[PDB]
DNA sequence: GATGTGTAGCTACACATC
DNA sequence: GATGTGTAGCTACACATC
């Protein structure tokens, strides 16, 4: 036998048994190094390389997950690493080997890479996949390489990153993730943003360098459209950072991250974020709940309420460890003050009886601690930081005080004095004004009482300024007008009885409300309307006399003013309904509807569209509004391309429209009647959008008429009714709609649009329980177009299918009784 | 009014949780045993290294970039709760579905 | 594009072993 | 305690095939 032939027999023997299982791979590595060592002494070095390569080539055409290929891949990867290991630890302390070991390794790896690369651009997916796969698992162990071979690697990879297959695109990053130390990063930052394969982004996400420069793009995936890709940044990336989040992340992004995960739509992402906070971050800070709160900027963050609760549920044991001795109330900080709020409200909601008895001071005693901070804030002189610190503490304690057990008469009267003297303060910031009224509300146990006290705080603040104006002009300064109304709003937000019961408001109204409505300042005008809207919900006649002025404010008012005005009108209708329109001395509803249109149509102010959108849906749900033309104007604003840019408006309709139809048959019926003309108007819009040639063209800013059609089949489908009386199986709501669509089919011009409809007409639901005459009508219109028009073979088939389903249905009817 | 309004309200939240995006997302949404390393068929080897020819093995430049970055749009959490509450008087709520 | 089927990445519980 | 082990199921997501 020949030396060369003997080598092949030896190496081929290795792969034959290595493909069978992972059993004797340790041996095979030792054998291969032996075969190589035997060949180099006989001079046949290049013979070993040749047969090794040719034997690896046998597995490239194998699919992904083909169990055999993986085995060999792992074997080839182990053999290279094994050859480098011997080289590394040797270079460590052992003097250089006389047997030219590095050279053999350098020459073998270079030669091998160039071989596997010969199929880097093969027409076959599997070939290209397994070429990159081999390079990925062997990339770390290559060591030194020639420059030309280095340039050829980055080149072949930079072109494969944009390969057609995702599978091969993945492996393309792995090979790049190694060239990352700081062009490689540049590419991965581009793939993590623009690659349409979630798994290629994920690969570029987890394996990116995580440098100060690349950290933003990585965290960006927190809102990746893929469920997994979002769960990972919490479970994988933030864990890997441990405590580095609090040091090497800007808090403004930090707060945003925790806000998303907690409020995400997928249960799997919330937990993954919850578990990060409770388990990982608490163990990372040695169980110091305060330090954890020091990180989560408690003063500014709006999620501390969400984060803490998930923790209390994840660790009910630490719950009992809290500490609140009388000795403190000296070092009270935003963290401790907030802790007090977080704990106390949590015990009440979950009803932790043992704690509420002694873990919290009495009402009378809490008032002593609360007031203490009020005097220290307002009565006597990093100053602004201190001022904020006190306000936050005052707020937290106040929130806890709002839900106390006030059976204790001494504590109530004590607290009541603290808030009354606080609310009476002129420089009390709005956050504390709000809760103050909320507290004083919980102390009255009598609506009239709560009002009498509040009104007094207002009129006193009013008269104080007026009486000070007596120098040498019988009205309070502008600033005072703001304070009185700010308090009047929250106080009114809590009253739930007519104005006839409480006369003090009618005075207050003529005192400062209506003079504010007529004021020359925006903010005061906005406030006056808010308070006016709160009073209208109590007395109907007050609303009827104010319908005109309100509608006027909307029409001619600026963005801000028109914003608040339109809301009031919605609520007035919510409670009273149509008792405030269409009648003697009452405004005609037609005028208001025209005012809804102009806002809904208005695109210069998006936020106002949302209210007009949200507000009208609510009114249609309440069955107070019943105007087909208006309801039709709603759905148009959903699909319209002009409103596509208003992200808020789309989600508003996407949730209200489906529920509206499925709620009540009469609601769905209203869709069915006006569901045909809408499709027509939209077809025309898509036709004018696609055909028109303009620089500002976003032809993709609208659903194609085929999708829009399916949508209208969805809502009109009676099977989606929630009541399901059992007598709804015969509901002809969807048929009558399709009939109306067929009657319009003659009015569309483009063939493409016509097909877009016909291909989707069979989504309807047909039943033998439905009305016989209605199916016959639907058959004749389908029969009318089945032949009298020219059809694409696809359109005819679907249409013919429908007809025969009709005919097959009439067969199920008549033959009866 | 809360009794049954509560459940129907709870019905639509859980059912329409993933359709919040609206728009196109309205749709509910939703071998070889062994190799013989001894045989020689090396002309098969030339098959592997074949040039691309008319096979594309690449991604259209249209698909290589996307402006949305495949991110998720801002979420306004339009749930049954946000609908029942009034606008200027969030505490009180109206009893639609009645 | 509509399918059916496979796959990735969990997620949970019962457990041992030290 | 923690650390493994095995087993089970789940769901959004790929690819397969026509």
């Amino acid at each position: 036998i020949d030396i060369n032939t003997k080598i092949f027999n030896s190496v081929a023997e290795v792969f034959q048994k290595a493909q069978g299982s992972y059993a004797g791979h340790r041996k095979h590595i030792a054998v291969l190094k032996k075969i190589q060592s035997k060949a180099v002494e006989q001079g046949y070095e290049d013979a070993f390389n040749f047969w090794f390569d040719k034997l690896v080539t046998k597995i490239l055409p194998l699919k992904k997950n083909e169990i055999i290929g993986d085995r060999i891949v792992k074997l080839v990867a182990a053999f290279i690493a094994s050859l480098e290991r011997e080289l590394i630890l040797a270079k460590k302390q052992n003097y250089k080997l006389t047997n030219d070991e590095e050279g053999i390794f350098s020459r073998f790896v270079d030669q091998f890479i160039r071989h596997v690369l010969r199929g880097v651009e093969s027409p076959d997916k599997n070939v290209r996949f397994r070429v990159l796969q081999l390079l990925a698992v062997i990339m770390d162990n290559i060591g030194e390489i020639d420059e030309s071979l280095f340039n050829l690697l980055i080149l072949s990879l930079n072109k494969r990153i944009y390969d057609r297959e995702p599978t091969v695109r993945i492996q393309a990053v792995f090979c790049l993730t190694k060239f990352q130390d700081e062009e490689a990063t540049r590419t991965l930052v581009a793939s993590i943003q623009n690659d349409p394969s979630a798994e290629v982004r994920r690969a570029a996400m987890l394996n990116l360098i995580n440098d100060n420069n690349t950290r933003p793009y990585i965290l960006e995936r927190a809102r990746d459209v893929n469920i997994v890709n979002r769960r990972l940044v919490y479970s994988r990336i933030l864990k890997s950072m441990g405590r580095k989040c609090f040091d090497d992340i800007e808090p403004h992004i930090f707060d945003q991250l925790i806000e998303w995960g907690l409020e995400d739509r997928e249960l799997s992402v919330r937990n993954a974020c919850k578990r990060l906070i409770a388990h990982d971050w608490l163990n990372a800070l040695d169980g110091d709940l305060i330090e954890l709160l020091e990180k989560l900027d408690v003063s500014r963050s709006s999620v501390c309420v969400k984060a803490i609760e998930a923790l209390f549920q994840s660790r009910p044991d630490i719950l009992s460890k809290i500490k609140f001795p009388e000795s403190i109330w000296k070092d009270f900080t935003v963290e401790i003050a907030f802790l007090f709020r977080a704990i106390y409200l949590y015990c009440l909601d979950n009803n932790i009886t043992e704690m509420l008895e002694e873990n919290f001071p009495e009402a009378s005693k809490l008032s002593e601690h609360l007031n203490h901070y009020i005097l220290l804030r307002y009565h006597h002189n990093q100053s602004h930081f201190d001022y904020n610190t006190l306000e936050f503490i005052i707020e937290q304690l106040s929130i806890a005080a709002e839900r106390y057990d006030y059976s204790d008469e001494v504590g109530r009267r004590s607290m009541l004095t603290v808030v009354r003297n606080m609310l009476a303060l002129t420089t009390l910031s709005e956050p504390l004004i709000k809760i103050g009224i909320r507290v004083m509300k919980s102390l009255s146990i009598n609506e009239k009482d709560f009002v009498t006290m509040a009104i007094e705080i207002i009129n006193d603040i009013r008269d104080d300024d007026i009486e000070k104006q007596e120098s040498e002009e019988k009205e309070a300064s502008s600033a005072t007008i703001v304070l009185c109304l700010t308090r009047s709003s929250y106080m009114l937000e809590l009253v739930n009885t007519p104005l006839t019961e409480n006369i003090l408001i009618a005075s207050l109204m003529d005192t400062l409300i209506t003079p504010a409505v007529r004021n020359t300042a925006p903010n005061i005008r906005e406030l006056g309307v808010k308070n006016l809207g709160l009073c209208c919900l109590l007395d109907v006649k007050l609303a009827i006399d104010n319908m005109y002025i309100l509608g006027m404010c909307v029409s001619k008012g600026n963005a801000s003013l028109k914003y608040i005005a339109l809301q009031v009108i919605v609520d007035i209708f919510s409670v009273h309904g149509n008792t405030v329109v269409d009648g003697e001395g009452k405004v005609d509803s037609i005028s208001l509807h025209k005012i809804f249109y102009k806002v809904l149509k208005n695109n210069g102010l998006p936020e106002c569209q949302v209210i007009a959108a949200e507000g009208l849906c609510k009114l249609f749900l309440a069955d107070v509004f019943t105007d087909d033309d208006l309801f039709e104007t709603l759905v148009l604003s959903y699909f319209s391309p002009i409103n596509s840019s208003n992200e808020a408006l789309v989600q508003a309709f996407a949730f209200c429209i489906p529920v509206y139809c499925f709620s009540h048959p009469a609601h769905q019926q209203r869709m069915s009647r006006t569901a045909a003309d809408i499709l027509l108007r939209l077809c025309v819009l898509w036709d004018d959008l696609q055909s028109s040639v303009i620089p500002e063209v976003d032809r993709e800013a609208m659903l194609k008429p085929n999708i829009i059609f399916q949508q209208l089949l969805f809502w009109t489908d009676p099977r989606n009714l929630v009541n399901q009386t059992g007598s709804t199986k015969k509901d002809t709501v969807q048929l009558t709609f399709l009939i109306d669509v067929l009657k319009i089919y003659a009015q569309i011009e483009k063939k493409e649009i016509k097909k877009m409809i016909i291909t989707n007409i069979n989504a309807i639901f047909l039943s033998s329980e439905q009305d016989y005459s209605t199916l016959k009508e639907l058959l004749e219109y389908s029969d009318d177009i089945a032949e009298n028009d020219n059809l694409d073979n696809v359109s005819k088939n679907a249409l013919d299918k429908l007809r025969n389903n009709l005919n097959s249905l009439i067969e199920e009817i008549n033959e009866r009784s | 009014m809360s009794i049954f309004e509560k459940d129907l309200m709870a019905y639509f939240d859980e059912n329409l949780n993933r359709n919040w995006r609206g728009r196109e997302h309205w749709k509910v949404r939703n071998k070889v045993l062994e190799i013989d390393f001894f045989k020689t068929d090396d002309s098969f080897e030339d098959k592997v290294f074949a040039s691309k020819g008319r096979t594309k093995i690449d991604m259209p430049i249209k698909n290589r970039k996307n402006d949305t970055h495949y991110l998720l749009p801002d979420d306004f959490h339009f749930s049954t709760d946000r609908i029942t509450r009034l606008f200027i008087k969030p505490g009180q709520k109206m009893s639609l579905f009645s």
